[PDB]
RNA sequence: UCGGAGAAAAUCCUCCGAAUGAUUAUAACCUAGACUUACAAGUCAAAGUAAAAAUAUCUUUGACCCAGAUAUUUUGAUCAACGGACCAAGUUACCCUAGGGAUUCCUAUUUAAGAGUUCAUAUCGACAAUUAGGGA
RNA sequence: AACGAGCUUGGUGAUAGCUGGUUACCCAAAAAAUGAAUUUAAGUUCAAUUUUAAACUUGCUAAAAAAACAAAAUCAAAAAGUAAGUUUAGAUUAUAGCCAAAAGAGGGCUCUUCUGGAACGGAAAAAACCUUUAAUAGUGAAUAAUUAACAAC
């Protein structure tokens, strides 16, 4: 009697919304399943809130927010932060650094130019067909002078031979702050190349910071390279060849399915014969027949019968 | 009549079993498991029961729920028991069809 | 007490099906499924089966 | 009813008197056991 | 109304002193239903300590809950529930004083 | 029944088995459910269409009514356009 | 006969009802896997398809045969002895057969308020004590 | 020469869920008298048990936490001691128990649940308590239980 009574449904909800992500004895379901800028900061918000104009758009509720300002603020103060929350959702830390965890920190752009009129980017979980992934994407991160740098593009999950292994796309290495046109082209670029029926791959831009030029010769490929056992290859062994030099800083994914340009690519250059999957599921799961299927109707007998078709034996 | 757990926790439990008969809400549904009119429970999918206990939330909609549940003294939240089974295989696989 | 009519279906087919009625109120009629035309169309009392 | 019985664990729980008159020690436990049935199981629950 | 050994039935007190109240107490304990006592303070008191001085200084090996917790000889065959509780003090609706 | 009639000394069989079950060759019979015609305005949809099957008999019964017919009935029988001509065989049955 | 409730899985154990109606957004077909169960009967249900653009909401029972009503689909029991003979009551000391049976106040102790003019126990004697013996 | 309805023959080997009886040896296994329906409770059918043969694989004892309960059984990961179990084919009999000891409920009986028993040894005689793994020949031996117990300051 002495504690107070919700008196709204929301104030219940919010108090068990907050008591079921606390752990406890019981089982549950979850178990199982600076100052400087400080005080700018402050000022900049009291000169907002002075401008009359302000109020009586909100008053009348019709202001409005530009997106493109918001956005890149947002990349320079916890865009890194919430990079790192998708690739932790998609795998990527677990596949690629056997569960490593890096910030990016670099604001990474990557986009690939449609003919001349306007380019498509590459953001964190986007969709990507392959016929706009034929060509080589334009790159700019904002280096600043000086830091050399490696790129590497590959496709996680497309792997058709070993599940661990991952095909490389194309590697730039020894890249001289933004210029990345000075970059040894170790693996020449291929277009992605999903098989048919195989669900969605992720491939994704990995950035890494060089203290040192190092000549990759283990890594540097004949161009053009069409050969599939050519291609395939580890992240997480090569960031240790090279962990003392290398040090990923920026990332970029998206998502592509299968497409008529992928069935260009697996027989003009691959010159192979295209893989097709199907999503297979298990076969429904039946108990074990009964010489007499007591109190079971007619269909029980087709549920364990393999072919349609009558047979007459030796007749 | 024979009302009770028809399926105990640690058991592997296939699409349609029942897991347990009631006449009043003695568990709940939980994750997977259906309700039938008579409120007896069954599994909705292929894999091990298990029975937790986690906070209740009713439906906005239903006047007496929400009252008693408002009425309830900020301190706390009442509890039930829900039932559960944890699927067991993946939804499908993928395989080579034909090459073309 | 209560009586079992017969409503039977307007669309033009012999589909009909049994339904309940207090004698006091007035001949039922209802929209139900005749599977028949596959829609739902009207059903109209014709005749008295029993009195429940 | 009569049902089946356990037995508390102190019983199992010797003394240092115990070890003395039995002379056993509790360090290097012995390895096997020669056990003889001295009495019947007639009468005696399944 | 039931009463159960041990307890005590009436009371007295006053500035007498228990040699005066003893007559009296003892000829109406003599005809209650059950065996019944006249005890001071000082009586039940040492009624207690002769019990547990008895216990300390028992000089029998064996004894009642011993052989019946342990299920020695296998006793509990020909024993009821309750016995390990009394230790075989209570027997029926009888209390022997003389059993440790 | 009669095992030894006069005048044949055969075997008879009882007819109200041949009304009431079927068959098939394997050695299952088949049957109705009991009142599937029977007050169906006070049933339950889900009820009335269990009522509806078609439905298997148990070892014992199977015993009963195999004693209770002749061996005419356990024949193999070539009806053009049977229906069920899939259902006098048993496939997969490992026991 | 069946359902609800206590004892708690026993009872000639103790209660309340049902042989229901009301309410309507009318509530299909088809089909994995299970419950319950001697048999019979009775329950729950994913997926798919189809109507629509939320299920019916309150919370039970009668088999087979045999008769009905229709344009295929339906309906027939205080068959309540409620697993239901299509339709049959008394009586027998005139009897018969096959069997199964049977043939509370005393009395003795313990206690002792009161009776006995006075005085518990000459003679009796409340409240009690005795593993004390007897007689729907 | 025993009439509530004569006697004889025949139907007729009437029928009898009832009483009585049911003829050589040896070996092996063995229920239980439980649940259900029945003009059914002196009977029968089904389940359950038991059993014979066959198929192939886990069974029995135990069993942590952990749930389900309210705040000793159900379930049964690993192990361990051990050798049974599941399924298919065929088949009767049985479907009234008795007594001891525990826990209850009706109030000493009468019911329900759980355990044990059916000496040729012992408790005097003694189905049921206690000692006792089968069956043997011996003018061997060690043992088990084992009706006895030792008047007042
Ligand atoms: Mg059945
Ligand atoms: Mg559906
Ligand atoms: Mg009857
Ligand atoms: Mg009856
Ligand atoms: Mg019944
Ligand atoms: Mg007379
Ligand atoms: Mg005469
Ligand atoms: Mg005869
Ligand atoms: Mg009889
Ligand atoms: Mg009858
Ligand atoms: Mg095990
Ligand atoms: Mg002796």
């Amino acid at each position: 009697e002495r504690l107070e009574k919700y008196r709204s449904f929301e104030r219940y909800r919010r108090r068990a919304e907050q008591e079921a992500r606390a752990p406890h004895w019981w089982r549950t379901y979850r178990e199982h399943f600076r100052t400087q800028k400080l005080l700018e900061r402050k000022h900049f918000l009291r000169e907002l809130r002075a401008n009359v104009e302000e109020e009586r758009a909100a008053r009348l509720r019709t202001a409005s927010i530009p997106l493109e300002a918001v956005r890149a603020e947002w990349e320079r103060t916890c865009g890194p932060y919430h990079k790192q929350r998708l690739a932790e959702y998609y795998g990527l830390y677990r596949d690629l650094f056997h569960g490593a965890t890096f910030v990016p920190w670099v604001p990474l752009h990557v986009a690939y130019a449609v003919g001349e009129e306007d380019l498509i980017p590459v953001y964190h979980g986007n969709e990507v067909t392959p016929t706009e992934a034929s060509r080589a994407p334009e790159v700019t991160y904002e280096a600043d002078k000086d830091s050399l740098w490696t790129l590497l593009f590959i496709n996680l999950d497309g792997h058709l031979l070993e599940p661990d292994a991952e095909y490389v796309h194309w590697l730039l290495t020894n890249i001289p702050s933004n210029r990345v046109a000075e970059g040894q082209e170790t693996c020449p670029y291929l277009p992605p190349f999903p098989a048919r029926g195989s669900g969605f791959h992720r491939f994704a831009f990995l950035l890494f910071k060089q203290d040192k030029p190092i000549n990759f010769s283990e890594d540097t490929r004949p161009s053009p390279c069409y050969q599939l056992a050519q291609r395939t290859f580890r992240t997480f062994d090569f960031y240790k060849r090279h962990q003392e030099a290398m040090t990923p800083a920026g990332l970029a994914f998206f998502q592509c399915r299968w497409d008529d340009s992928v069935t260009h690519t697996f027989h003009q250059l691959l010159d192979m014969r295209e893989p097709v999957f199907e999503f297979v599921r298990p076969p429904p799961y039946h108990p074990k027949q009964k010489r007499f299927p007591h109190e079971q109707p007619l269909r029980y007998l087709d549920r364990y019968r393999d072919s349609h078709e009558p047979t007459y034996g030796i007749y | 009549k024979h009302y009770g757990i028809k399926k105990m926790e640690g058991h592997y439990v296939h699409a349609g079993n029942i897991l347990g008969t009631q006449r009043q809400f003695r568990w709940h549904p939980g994750a997977h498991v259906g309700l039938g009119r008579n409120k007896c429970l069954y599994a909705l999918e292929e894999g091990i029961v298990r029975y937790t206990k986690d906070v209740y939330v009713p439906n906005p909609k239903n006047t007496e729920a929400v009252d008693l549940v408002t009425s309830l003294p900020k301190g706390a939240v009442l509890y039930k028991t829900f039932v559960h089974v944890v699927p067991a295989k993946p939804e499908g696989t993928f395989k080579l069809v034909d090459m073309l | 007490k209560t009586i079992l009519v017969k409503l039977v279906s307007q669309a033009g087919t012999g589909f009909s099906f049994n339904h309940k009625r207090s004698r006091l109120r007035e001949k039922l009629s209802l929209l139900h499924y005749d599977p028949i035309v596959n829609k739902k169309v009207l059903f109209v009392e014709q005749k008295k089966i029993r009195s429940l | 009813k009569f049902t089946k019985s356990r037995i508390p664990d102190k019983v199992f729980q010797p003394k240092p008197e115990d070890h003395e008159k039995y002379g056993g020690d509790p360090q290097n436990p012995h390895k096997l056991h020669i056990v003889t049935r001295i009495r019947s199981t007639k009468r005696r629950p399944y | 109304t039931p009463v159960k050994t041990g307890c005590l039935v009436v009371e007295m007190g006053g500035r007498c002193e228990f040699e005066e109240v003893k007559g009296i107490l003892n000829q109406v304990a003599h005809k209650l239903p059950f065996p019944a006592k006249a005890v001071s303070r000082k009586t039940l008191e040492r009624m207690h300590q002769n019990q547990r001085e008895r216990e300390l200084n028992n000089q029998n090996p064996w004894t009642f809950e011993h052989i019946a917790t342990a299920n020695m000889f296998g006793i509990r065959k020909f024993l009821s529930p309750y016995d390990l509780t009394q230790k075989g003090r209570y027997w029926g609706k009888f209390y022997m004083p003389k059993r440790v | 029944l009669t095992y030894c009639s006069t005048r044949k000394g055969k075997r008879k069989t009882v007819k109200s088995v041949v009304h009431r079950f079927l068959r098939l060759h394997s050695g299952l019979w088949l049957r109705r459910k009991a009142g599937y015609k029977k007050k169906l305005w006070k049933k339950s949809t889900a009820r009335k269409k269990r009522l509806r099957e078609f439905v298997f008999c148990s070892k014992t019964q199977s015993k009963l009514l195999d004693k209770m017919t002749t061996s005419f009935w356990k024949r193999r029988n070539w009806y053009a356009g049977d229906p069920y001509q899939m259902y006098h065989d048993r496939t997969n049955l490992r026991v």
